[PDB]
């Protein structure tokens, strides 16, 4: 530390700690007197830098500040910097680091602020050269250790992020702003940001985002592609350029409002498919949801290779995964065109395959029933809805249906849902038809009816590839012209066509959903039936749906039920769009009514989804509103103020949900939590309220995938026992279903010890006993997921059925709807070429490690299972393949997946 | 529990005083003997303690007792010591009656003998000591390889290890060796010991020792270059 | 950076907000029902008047009244009457009279001890579950008998017959077994007690049992509840004193162990884990199965599963700069998992006297030879040379 | 007194509990006590002369204070932000101890 | 460190909002049980509670 | 515990009784020997001293044993005493029966063997010396040994017993050369004597000295004792004093 | 002891679990046994003189 003068090399480095003497007095004087010394000073640059290099491994403030101090004052007061033009620029080197030692070694508040400034302009003018870059870049990769540089290369990268970020706030920009001093574009700065990107990306992780949110541009992703592409197997494996890439939507995913948001995932699926995995291709494609890219990663594989391949087999794999139907539906027809073979890849792409895996599955599951034994009165109609909600999905439970017993002991509109819950018990299958045909021909229009409903949902597993389509049969209902039939009809081919809108299914449901004009109560099913179809991709915004609306509420206002309904409808129509569903809140807003208000607080969550938290405090606002104005105060309108406080609470509920699927993905917990509370403001603010937002908290745990699922469901029953509305209990179960037999346990007996122990209405009793049945599938059969599982940020199309009923007080008519609650996933098994049925072994994984995903990219020591089992919810969700030590390849990744794995041995 | 003493028995039947006996033998180098058809190999690790320790005049850790029966140890250095020399003036005497020289058979026995001798007392303590004895008869030429345990217990193995983390070399052992076809060429069978021996040194070429029976009376002591060629013949293939 | 902040999104927004809603709502939960609820405010202020005269409940005769002892000491022949039940009623517990005429106007209390905190741990630890990595054929096993019975009941009715019962872990120092006590419980999210068994033995006579009684009465209360006794080699030879703990008190202890864990009280439903590095040492009759079932033995970790317990250290670390850490492993045989968080503990160390920041490969292999040559003492090679 | 800790010895005494009044329950409270006065050094003196009856005990029970706080301490190693809690142990010589001490 | 060091420093400001709601949460409480049969009670215990023969 | 007589083991196959006698050895002075191909210095240090004990009439850590084999002692000198007088009883007796003066290596088996023998056999203590057993044979030259209390011997380049073992060790081989000198050896023992010992000056009353050569004059062994006089002239030409 | 025999029934048990079976059949409780008797000895003393012969 101490002089000990030139006596050897070591303590020449000891000296100029102190006091340089190479780097003050002497080149101070040179360039203030003789400039034929500009040739001495450029030599002695070299110099220069290599006693900086030297003394970096030094730390100490006090040695870096005092010595380097009066080059810091000469930059202005000596030089002026233009003594000698070219000289002092090359120059800058040395004197860039002496400016940040006043920045960040020491720290004087004056000096702090005030230099900051000066080192903006400074980079800039340095990164003409390209100089200024290197500069950086001897400190990122570094030589030398202190406490010091760690902190100060990000000074320097900082005085970029400033600038860019201002340009966008602050309208004026450039170097008009003194905060900066630096122009935000041109070429000068724009070559350094593309130059410091490359280094920044190799060693770290950085500056690489700062630059492209707040250039705001798809742009600045699309120059990434470039660098990143090269990098995609030589620098790294095309893994770790991956959880880059995925990541490139996911941090701003909840960070980009609709234009910009989508704008950006089109430049993350375009880097995978240039990239070899084209597995994390249609990952994205099915989140964009646009029709388009969905259609390019399936051509790919298809199209070039005149040969069947793996190729055609991979294709029809990957459409085949979404459960909606829109994948499934464009895909078709191209395998008909080519015509390799008709006959297995038509199948495999339609979701027929589906129905043969599950009786593998169902082997292992067996059947237990549990069914109540209870007859007579309104519990036979429970009881006999009760057997189709333990046998959901595929089951064989022929015998007992055929026993017509209890089935013609059912009365009035329970007749209709009764038949409809025997088509159930053959949900996803073929086979089933034979039971509701019986009864079709025969007795009262009430059994008729039932039957179409029961269509629907066997129907699901089976209308693709133009065998035996729920349109088929349906057609011919809808023809006639009796009300009940009619509307029975329309709803059962939403449902088993989901978000399919092929032409023959859209196009049938185009004229009508436009007659409210007739006073039908159960006309809701006109544009119940259409929403449905409409989610799972783009809308329209169909103007079927939008006129009809407004026409019903011209004509009656009678029918309360009918105008709920229907303003429901709307909002689940605009679903699977953000960015067309802006312009239509205003167009339903020109005409206003306070009844009208009602429609447009729903219309506002859609809207804005996935970028609500100016949503979040309206619908809060919102609540307060009624009670604000009694305040005031203090100190015909019946169906219009009741349409207009139950639209606000499933409003509230479902912009909460919508926004935490999508979102980050921690938040989870804390999202199921802000409903218990807004139940709380209603706990002593509308004691009307109180009632429509009990039903609400349920179905906002299941849009949620919340991660706690034992306690709270639980603690909020006991109080609800209380409370009116039995219908509460039902909400909870659908959430409680999870993984069967880990969370479903504490709810049959906590749900059971209300409905067993207080009977005080037979009314009452009905509600509690559907939902016991429903939360649990005998030996994890199946489970029942909101979100799609092939994404989980993903949301399904076939579980809206269930997020519409938790609107209204409970009602015989809503029984009906009830019964309809698909939504299936399917369980993964290692296929072959001759359609292996088992898989090998799996890991499964309760809670992903990695800090370097959300989702957990599934880790690779994980606990280790059988073959066969069913792909496990909460506590499960990541799944990794083991399948590597007896050497099998997945050609389709999965990571709890819905998708089935497909592998590889050579 | 019964370790208070040597004589008395104990609920469990195991004398204390022979069970810690063994456990001592873990603390010297490990010795690894594997029988050929035509060799026995007894190997040994010869732990460097410094680099101040002498070649010159150190002892090697495998002694021969007479001149065609070879001698390895594991255990307490100070009580081999006396072992050895107990062994060898038996060993010779074995001649002075017969006019034979020694029997690989006669002379299992004799070391198990004096070590019975001071288990069964109780004004001694046993030896630490379990050593291989290797060697051929002088009648005979079929390979032989005893063992002696600090209790007074003799066995006969085909290969086996003893010392310095003796289980590792052992498992190590069963998965190389054939018991159908012993090695029948001297090299191949030095190998498989070189090959054990280098686990436990982890890294050394001139920490391994390799000595050598053959029959009638042939003892050798390796060269280390001659080891090293050994230990690259087993790093490239490896 | 850009990882940690996809994190970092949702976790502020999402509390921040609640909490905002908490804050709000504090008078809006009164505003639905007050009419319900202050009127029932009203009555039960009526009745109690001011104080409240907190007394301890000896026992209650089921009749309607009462035996109550307080502390300002007179006892007092109470009515059970008006917003209190005969279940809610239990000894041991905190009774609210009414001051003026001793009637029970209600429970509010029961726990208040400074004993009960020892039990009890307020946890947070920096290793959870997959940081047990590696030794995972005998994970499977502690999972079996602790997380998987009380996180799906249906297997144990799909074989039948009750879960097994307790377990023992046990073997060489360093082999894990304190992480695995500590992260199955995370898993579940069950009552984690924890006592250690050099804190079974009391400096005072006959007050060990006491203490023995009190770490179940605590977990059946808090149950379903996973109570670890730490260190049960301790008891065999580890005594605080001998004329004020002695030897009557060792063996009573475990005596004390036994009516608890299996004897009429049977105390089902409490899931036991002992950790004891020798089981050569525990009591015959406390290594009884169906009080523990089933034993783990662990052993110092293997050549390949020392991989696994590496990465886990060294993922802290910044990485070594030349990689040599594929070797480190190799020339370990026969050691502990202990001496690998010792061998980053000691790598950090050496660069620690520079005052650096980075971590090097050189330091390393450094660091491997200090930490060894601790480990062997200059007597073994003594005793031995 | 350059870190700014309260150096609070420990020696296993019976004065320093008002209220069990034994050091032997007195290693949870020690935790709780130093977490008040933060940041702080345990200087638990193992002293192994220090008794009457400890001495008697186990050659000393003080090995026994020094286990449990270890164990204790572990477990909560970010209940502030690092550590905070310094355990100082202090012994006259090492042959003196456990194994696992 | 600036990278990871900024970063960690916002981590913190979250983990105080978290305690302070179970402080604002806990706000409410009221837990007095006796339920539906002792509103009965309230009228027989107010001649108890003026008698001297408890 | 275990800390009793000699038949018993330690269940972890330790002999508390040797490691004990180790451990003795290290509380009395310093004892080096370093080899060199010119000869062997041995040199030594005196435990305590006052300014009134007689130390330059005798010596009493430096015997020979016979006329080309000379020990150093460091431990409890009255256990040396026993030892040495039937190390030399022995090494006569060799030359009654052989006509040779006894080699290096059969003299120190033999006692490697008797102080095991103490501790093997009976009730009898063990030893708690440790002998630099320095010699010349015509077989192997010079030579060096020590030999442990436990009852077994090392041969030796360079070699530390007494107190302070570990430092002495380390700065005689930071410094060691593999050929060195007799008059480099003799100056490397008084450097390392000074850093090691906690006397403040190093006087020639504390050191005894003896040489064992072949090369002041050849053809004969000559073992040559330092006397005072030239042990206080030597520490003057390294510059101690 | 019948808590040896709750620990064949146990043990056969979590055989099923593993295998995916949720029966118990002959082969589970034969391994059962065996694991029972074999580690019995482990956890207690013993310490023989017949570990080499
Ligand atoms: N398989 C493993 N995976 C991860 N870390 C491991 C593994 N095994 C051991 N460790 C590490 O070694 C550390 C030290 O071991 P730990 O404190 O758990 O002791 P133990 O074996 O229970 O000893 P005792 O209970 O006798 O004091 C662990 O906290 C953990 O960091
Ligand atoms: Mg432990």
């Amino acid at each position: 530390m101490v002089d000990e003068s030139d006596k050897k090399q070591q303590t020449i480095d000891e000296q100029s700690q102190i006091s340089p003497e190479k780097q003050t007095p002497n080149k101070k004087d040179k360039k203030k007197e003789e400039e034929e010394q500009l040739s001495e000073e450029d030599a002695k640059l070299k110099t220069d830098l290599e006693l900086l290099v030297e003394r970096l491994k030094e730390d100490d403030s006090s040695l870096y500040e005092a010595s380097l101090n009066a080059l810091k004052e000469s930059i202005k007061n000596s030089t002026s910097s233009m003594t000698a033009v070219p000289k002092p620029l090359k120059f800058l080197r040395p004197t860039y680091p002496d400016l940040c030692s006043i920045y960040d070694k020491w720290t004087d508040p004056n000096l702090k602020s005030s230099l900051a400034d000066v080192l903006s302009i400074l980079a800039m003018t340095y990164s003409e050269n390209g100089k200024h870059d290197s500069l950086r870049y001897r400190l990122l990769s570094d030589v030398s250790d202190f406490e010091g540089w760690g902190h100060e290369y990000i000074r320097h990268l900082a005085l970029e992020i400033g600038e860019v970020y201002n340009d966008q706030v602050e309208k004026d920009a450039e170097d008009e702003t003194s905060s900066d001093g630096s122009k935000s574009d041109g070429s000068a700065a724009t070559s350094g940001f593309e130059f410091s990107k490359e280094d920044t990306l190799r060693l770290c992780l950085d500056i690489v985002p700062y630059f492209l949110k707040h250039n705001g541009e798809e742009d600045a992703v699309d120059l990434l592609l470039e660098i990143e592409s090269i990098d995609k197997l030589p620098q790294f494996v095309d893994e770790n350029t991956f959880q880059r890439v995925c990541q490139y939507m996911v941090a701003c995913v909840p960070l980009l409002p609709p234009p910009e948001d989508v704008a950006f995932l089109k430049t993350a699926y375009s880097i995978y498919l240039s990239q070899n995995e084209l597995t994390d291709a249609i990952a994205l494609a099915v989140r964009l949801g646009e029709e388009d890219m969905i259609r390019s990663v399936f051509d790919a594989t298809s199209d070039p290779v005149m040969h069947k391949q793996l190729a055609y087999i991979l294709a029809a794999q990957k459409t085949s995964f979404e459960y909606e139907g829109v994948q499934d539906i464009i895909g078709n027809g191209k395998l008909s065109e080519h015509f390799l073979y008709l006959a297995k890849e038509l199948n495999l792409t339609g979701p027929k395959v589906p129905e043969d895996i599950y009786k593998s599955h169902l082997d292992n599951s067996k059947s237990v029933f549990s069914s109540a034994g209870l007859d007579s009165a309104q519990q036979n109609l429970a009881s006999s809805f009760v057997n189709g909600f333990l046998n959901l999905g595929y089951c064989n439970d022929k015998l007992i249906v055929d026993n017509d017993n209890w089935v013609y002991k059912t009365k009035g509109d329970g007749m209709t849902s009764a038949v409809a819950s025997i088509g159930s018990i053959y949900q996803w299958n073929l086979d089933g038809l034979q039971q509701l045909d019986k009864y079709l021909y025969v007795d009262e229009p009430e059994v008729k009816a039932g039957a179409l409903l029961g269509i629907g949902i066997s129907a699901s597993g089976v209308h693709d590839g133009e065998v035996e389509p729920a349109l088929l049969l349906l057609q011919d209902y809808v023809t006639n012209p009796d009300t009940k039939i009619s509307s029975a009809a329309i709803l059962g081919l939403g449902i088993a066509f989901a978000g399919s809108k092929n032409d023959e299914v859209l196009g049938l449901l185009l004229p009508i959903a436009a007659s409210t004009d007739l006073p039908i109560e159960t006309a809701a099913m006109a544009s119940l039936a259409l929403a449905h179809v409409f989610v799972g991709t783009c809308n329209g915004d169909i103007t079927t749906s939008i006129m009809d609306n407004f026409l019903e509420r011209t004509a009656i206002e009678l029918k309360t039920d009918w105008v709920r309904f229907l303003a429901l409808a709307l909002g689940i129509l605009y679903m699977g769009q953000g960015e067309q569903v802006d312009d239509v809140l205003e167009t339903i807003s020109a005409i206003e009514h306070p009844m009208t208000s009602a429609i447009e607080v729903l219309v506002g969550s859609c809207a804005y989804t996935g970028t609500g938290d100016v949503l979040l405090i309206q619908d809060l606002l919102h609540r307060l509103t009624p009670k604000n104005v009694k305040g005031e105060e203090d100190a015909e309108i019946k169906s219009e103020e009741k349409k207009g406080k139950s639209s606000d609470k499933d409003a509230t509920t479902d912009g909460k949900n919508d926004d935490e699927e999508e979102e980050k993905e921690a938040g989870i917990v804390d999202e199921l939590a802000y409903a218990v509370l807004g139940i709380a403001l209603i706990a002593l603010g509308e004691d009307i309220g109180k009632e429509m937002s009990l039903r609400h908290f349920g179905h906002l745990m299941h849009y949620g995938n919340e991660h706690i699922r034992r306690m709270v469901p639980l603690a909020m029953g006991i109080v609800s026992v209380s409370d009116p509305q039995m219908k509460v209990f039902d909400t909870l179960t659908r959430f409680s279903h999870d993984a069967d037999l880990e969370v479903s346990m504490n709810s049959i007996f906590a749900m059971g010890l209300c409905g067993a122990g207080t009977n005080n209405a037979r009314l009452a009793q009905l509600l509690r006993q559907l939902a016991s049945y429903y939360s649990r599938e005998q030996d994890a059969l199946f489970i029942t997921r909101l979100a799609q599982g092939l994404l989980h940020l993903g949301k399904g199309t076939m579980t809206m059925d269930v997020f519409n009923d938790a609107h209204v007080l409970n009602k015989v008519t809503l029984a009906s709807i009830l019964t309809t609650a698909v939504g299936l996933v399917s369980p993964s098994f290692m296929l072959k070429h001759h359609q292996l049925f088992y898989m090998l072994n799996a890991g499964i994984r309760p809670k992903f490690i990695l800090a370097l995903n959300d989702e957990g990219e599934p880790i690779k020591v994980n606990v280790r299972v059988g073959q066969a089992v069913e792909t496990v919810g909460q506590a499960g969700r990541p799944k990794k393949i083991t399948g590597w030590i007896t050497q099998s390849t997945p050609v389709l990744l999965n990571h709890g997946e819905r998708a089935e794995l497909e592998t590889d041995e050579y | 529990g019964y370790d208070r003493a040597l004589s008395i028995f104990s609920p469990d039947g195991h004398i204390f005083q022979v069970e810690y006996a063994l456990e001592a033998v873990k603390r010297g180098t490990c010795a690894v003997g594997v029988k050929g058809k035509n060799c026995v190999v007894l190997g040994c690790e010869r732990r460097s303690t410094l680099k101040l320790q002498d070649t010159r005049i150190t002892p090697s850790k495998v002694s021969k007792i007479d001149s065609h029966v070879v001698l390895s140890f594991s255990g307490l250095n100070a009580d081999s010591r006396i072992l050895i020399e107990k062994a060898r003036v038996e060993a010779q005497s074995h001649r002075l009656t017969l006019e034979d020289p020694v029997t690989v058979e006669y002379l299992t026995r004799y070391v198990a003998g004096v070590q019975q001798r001071y288990t069964q007392s109780g004004g001694v303590r046993p030896f630490g000591v379990s050593t291989l004895i290797a060697g051929f008869d002088p009648r005979d030429d079929e390979p032989k390889l005893y063992q002696t345990e600090p209790s007074g217990i003799y066995s006969s193995w085909s290969a086996q290890t003893i010392g310095r983390n003796s289980k590792t070399v052992r498992e190590f052992l069963e998965k190389n060796y054939d018991r159908k076809e012993p090695p029948a060429t001297v090299e191949e069978c030095v190998k498989l010991t070189v090959r054990s021996l280098l686990e436990v040194v982890q890294t050394g070429a001139k920490n391994i020792e390799i000595t050598v029976v053959k029959p009638d009376s042939d003892i050798v002591a390796l060269s280390s270059e001659e080891i090293n060629q050994y230990v690259t013949q087993i790093e490239q293939e490896k | 950076t850009r990882c940690k902040l996809k994190l970092l999104r949702m976790e502020r927004i999402k509390d921040h907000l609640l909490l905002e809603e908490e804050f709000v709502s504090n008078s809006e939960i009164l505003k639905p029902f007050e009419k319900k609820q202050e009127e029932e405010k009203k009555q039960l202020e009526e009745i109690r008047g001011n104080p409240l005269s907190i007394g301890t409940l000896e026992e209650i005769i089921d009749d309607d009244h009462a035996i109550v002892t307080s502390p300002t000491m007179p006892d007092y022949y109470v009515s059970i009457l008006s917003f209190v039940d005969k279940e809610l009623l239990e000894p041991g517990c905190s009774v609210l009279l009414h001051h003026k005429t001793m009637s029970i106007v209600g429970v509010l209390q029961d726990d208040a001890d400074p004993m009960v905190s020892v039990m009890k741990m307020d946890k947070s630890p920096t290793e959870s579950y997959s940081d047990i990595g590696g030794l995972e054929s005998q994970i499977q096993e502690i999972k079996e008998s602790v997380e998987l019975p009380l996180t799906h009941p249906e297997l144990y009715e799909e074989m039948g017959i009750k879960p097994p019962k307790g377990v023992i872990l046990y073997g060489a120092p360093g082999t894990g077994k304190t992480l695995l006590a500590k992260a199955v419980a995370n898993q579940t999210s069950a009552t984690f007690l924890r006592i250690v068994g050099s804190e079974l033995i009391q400096k005072y006579l006959g007050d060990g049992p006491r203490l023995c009684r009190q770490i179940f009465k605590v977990a059946g209360e808090n149950a379903p509840s996973i109570v670890f006794i730490d260190e049960i080699d301790a008891i065999g030879t580890k005594r605080y004193d001998s004329n004020s703990g002695g030897e009557r008190e060792i063996q009573r202890t475990m005596l004390e162990l036994l009516n608890q864990l299996d004897g009429f009280d049977d105390r089902g439903d409490v899931k036991v884990i002992m950790a004891t590095n020798k089981i050569e040492t525990l009591d015959p009759a406390l290594i009884r199965p169906g009080r523990i079932d089933r034993k783990i033995l662990f052993e110092n970790p293997d050549l390949s599963t020392k991989k696994k317990i590496l990465g886990i250290h060294t993922s802290k670390m910044n990485l070594s700069e030349d990689v040599n850490l594929e070797t480190l492993v190799t020339t370990k045989d026969d050691l502990s998992g202990a001496d690998i968080q010792a061998m980053c503990t000691e790598a950090g160390l050496l660069a620690l006297r520079e005052r650096r920041m980075q971590v090097t490969a050189e330091d390393f292999k450094q660091a491997k030879e200090r930490v060894m040559k601790n480990k062997v003492e200059e007597n073994l090679e003594g005793l031995y040379l | 007194h350059h870190t700014d800790c309260k150096f609070i010895r420990v020696s296993g005494a019976e004065l320093v509990q008002k209220y069990i009044g034994e050091g032997s329950r007195m290693v949870r409270e020690l935790f709780v006590m130093a977490r008040e006065h933060a940041p702080s050094i345990i200087f638990m003196d193992e002293i192994d002369s220090i008794g009457s009856t400890r001495v008697e005990g186990s050659g000393g029970g003080d090995s026994e204070v020094q286990r449990t706080m270890l164990e204790l301490l572990n477990q909560l190693d970010g209940f502030e932000t690092s550590k905070n809690i310094k355990i100082i142990m202090a012994t006259n010589r090492l042959d003196i101890l456990d194994p696992a001490l | 460190a600036a990278p990871y060091a900024a970063k960690l420093k916002q981590t913190e400001n979250d983990l105080k909002d978290i305690e302070a709601r179970i402080k604002e949460k806990a706000g409410v409480k009221e837990s007095d049980t006796g339920l539906a049969p002792s509103h009965l009670w309230d009228i027989m215990g107010d001649r108890q509670r003026l008698g001297e023969e408890h | 515990r275990y800390d009793s007589r000699t038949t018993i083991f330690s269940p972890e196959g330790r002999l508390y009784q040797v490691e004990y006698a180790l451990e003795s050895i290290s509380h009395a002075g310093t004892a080096i020997g370093i080899m060199a191909s010119d000869g062997i210095v041995l040199a030594a240090e005196r435990k305590v001293t006052s300014t009134l004990l007689e130390q330059d009439t005798s010596t009493e850590k430096l015997y020979k044993l016979n006329d080309k084999i000379a020990v150093a002692v460091a431990g409890l000198t009255a256990d040396a005493e026993i030892l040495i007088n039937t190390a030399r009883i022995h090494a006569q007796n060799y030359l009654k029966t052989y006509n040779e003066d006894i080699p290096v290596e059969i003299l120190v088996r033999r006692l490697s063997d008797i102080k095991q023998g103490y501790t093997q056999h009976g009730g009898l203590r063990p030893f708690g010396v440790s002998f630099i057993y320095a010699g010349y044979d015509d077989r192997y030259g010079y030579q060096l040994y020590t030999s442990n209390p436990s009852g077994n011997y090392t041969g030796w380049k360079a070699i530390s017993v007494g107190a302070n073992t570990s430092a002495a060790q380390t700065l005689l081989q930071m410094d060691y050369k593999d050929d060195m000198k007799v008059d480099d050896a003799i100056e490397l023992a008084l450097k390392t004597l000074s850093k090691t010992t906690d006397s403040s000056a190093l006087t020639y009353d504390r050191l005894e000295f003896a040489t064992i050569r072949k090369g002041a004059n050849d053809g004969e062994v000559y073992q040559k004792i330092f006397k005072p006089q030239e042990i206080k002239d030597i520490l003057v030409k390294t510059g101690i004093t | 002891t019948g808590a040896e025999l709750r620990s064949v029934c146990t043990e056969a048990g979590m055989f099923a679990i593993r295998a995916r079976r949720k029966v118990a059949t002959e082969k589970d409780f034969l391994k059962a046994v065996d694991k029972v008797i074999s580690g019995y000895k482990k956890f207690s003393s013993t310490s023989r003189y017949m570990q080499y012969n």
